[PDB]
């Protein structure tokens, strides 16, 4: 925890805060970015960061898509995952690393919050469940 | 395209269902052959004690039987010996012999003639219908009589256990063509013995082959329908394995249309109503 | 889309020749008019499309 | 091209004109069909004109169906594709055979306008694509 800032909104907590917490997350991370130091981020399950974003455009009266999402859910993710840079020597030179947490169903990885996330993020860590049930853990496919 | 998924669900589930009935069908089919092939494995052990193991010979005309099933479910059974036949068969024929290819069962003549078909003669299928007796297997005995070969090759998949079988040679030396000839260390190993028959001891070579060669017949195709059976049991175990698992990814596809096909159906009749109001 | 096209069709028609115009992702300019679409005041089309598609 | 009129409501132009076109077409050739001779129409992507017809009833703030089609695409297609008759003797006797070309996704006969023109019309050359590729061709099934 002396390196570590803990942006928690909860499942109590109301949408709108579900929604931006990556977002005061990723500025708090873009401090370091900016001034020459390195960051890292964990946006843990992203999947629930864009239910809120749903709850938020349904309710908005707006028209949803596929899975009843909005149209704009991949530019809420691809805004938010665009912030993590390695920036030029011009800039500072600092960094900051991301990592998207997106949970499946049931190894469903073509759904749309995965396939959407999947086309923003650099690589991909696919962690199936049935090495984690063999014993097998990391589960890393 | 919905309705193609839920009666492909059923398809892939009588499937699944219909092999394992199979299954345990070749298992209680196993289960009574297992005591036949005990009681007539052990005739093939006084005339190899008696007449040795002698695959290659320098015989000028030689016979091959492969005993393969008459069904078509054995996973791995008609074709391993198939290669085995194949790899055989390259090895007796290294001076320019003749060898005439002899196969039972109906998965044999479809797998024989792709790579012997001009040296292929005989063909016999129907053959475990109702069982296995010394009648048929003495007649195709008397069949591989109308050729007159210096020995005879049999190749089964012997049911060692449930799990292994082990595709057993057998050959088969024509009696005074080839069998005191390869007897003559020495003087004569077969002179040990005194001939109590009523003729010379050519001619008791000769019945005694003819049994000798129609006993391991009788032999080979109850070792290989005993390990077809075996064989079935294992690749309907597989195959239920497999058809359970299609149908498991099948019903997860299944779902994710259902949810898909009611979140559609529920956004059209939203935007049909959100029109007017 | 239209800003790339532009500087290509500038090169085919007024420079007269040949060019190679690589896009990545046209999906993209479809599902931004799809953003874009919603608040415009239509009524949505099939999947959740605009229905100028 | 002596016989052939060619009316080409491309991508490019209106949504009107993409619905208007069979109806252009089909009064081209009701005059060889009035006039004792015979004609052959060939509505090519009739699905196009009925996603053309989708476009503009939506933006006419009608009500949306199923597939967000209005309610009378089934009239759309039908007074277009009962006006190739068979004429009797005592109007000339001609003709007008039409041939409507219907688009369908995976080989999806159950879909909205394709079971329309599919009810509409006499016959169908139901044409795979699995059987395109088996080297039957023309790949009718």
């Amino acid at each position: 925890m002396r390196y570590t800032i803990m942006v928690s909104a909860t499942a109590s907590d109301a949408a709108p805060l579900q929604f931006l917490a990556p977002y005061s997350g990723c500025a708090m991370a873009e401090y370091f970015r900016d001034t020459g130091k390195h960051g890292l981020i964990i946006y843990d399950d992203l999947s629930k960061q864009s239910v809120a974003y749903r709850q938020m455009s349904l309710l908005l009266r707006r028209p949803p898509g596929r899975e009843a999402f909005p149209g704009d859910v991949f530019y809420l993710h691809s805004r938010l995952l665009e912030r993590a840079a390695k920036l030029s020597k011009e800039l500072g030179g600092g960094s900051l690393t991301a990592f998207p947490v997106i949970e499946t169903q049931a190894g469903d990885v073509s759904a749309y919050i995965a396939t959407n996330v999947i086309s923003i993020t650099d690589g991909q860590i696919f962690l199936e469940t049935e090495l984690f049930y063999k014993g097998i853990r990391p589960a890393l496919n | 395209s919905n309705q193609a998924v839920k009666q492909r669900i059923r398809a892939i589930k009588n499937i699944g269902k219909i092999t394992k009935a199979m299954k345990m069908v070749a298992a209680s089919k196993m289960k009574n052959a297992q005591i036949a092939v005990e009681q007539s494995r052990g005739l093939v052990d006084p005339f190899v004690r008696l007449f040795g193991d002698f695959p290659a010979v320098n015989s000028n005309k030689s016979v091959v039987v492969a005993v393969t099933s008459d069904k078509g479910l054995c996973g791995g059974l008609n074709s391993n010996i198939t290669k085995y036949t194949r790899a055989t068969l390259a090895t007796t024929e290294s001076e320019g012999k003749d060898v005439v290819v002899v196969s039972i069962g109906d998965k044999g003549r479809s797998q024989l003639t792709r790579i012997e078909s001009q040296r292929y003669q005989l063909a016999i299928a129907d053959t475990y219908k109702v069982r296995v007796t010394f009648g048929q297997a003495s007649l195709i005995v008397e069949e591989l009589i109308k050729h007159n070969p210096q020995s005879y090759q049999i190749l089964f998949n012997k049911f060692r256990s449930a799990i292994s079988f082990k595709p057993t040679v057998a050959t088969i030396l024509s009696p005074d063509l080839l069998e005191k000839q390869l007897e003559d260390v020495t003087g004569n190993s077969l002179d040990a013995y005194d001939i109590e028959a009523s003729h010379e001891r050519s001619d008791v070579l000769r019945d005694l082959t003819e049994f000798h060669l129609g006993v391991t017949l009788y032999n080979a195709m109850l070792e290989n329908n005993c390990s077809e059976h075996a064989s079935r049991m294992s690749a309907m175990e597989n195959s239920t394995k497999s058809a359970g698992e299609m149908l498991g990814k099948l019903t997860l596809d299944y779902n994710r249309k259902r949810q898909a096909t009611i979140t559609t159906e529920l956004i059209e009749i939203i935007a049909g109503a959100s029109a007017l109001m | 889309a239209l800003t790339g096209l532009t500087v290509a069709e500038y090169f085919r028609d007024i420079e007269g020749q040949d060019v190679l115009l690589f896009v990545d992702n046209i999906f993209r300019f479809t599902q931004a008019n799809s953003e874009v679409s919603a608040l415009l005041g239509r009524i949505p089309s099939a999947v959740g499309y605009q229905p100028t598609l």
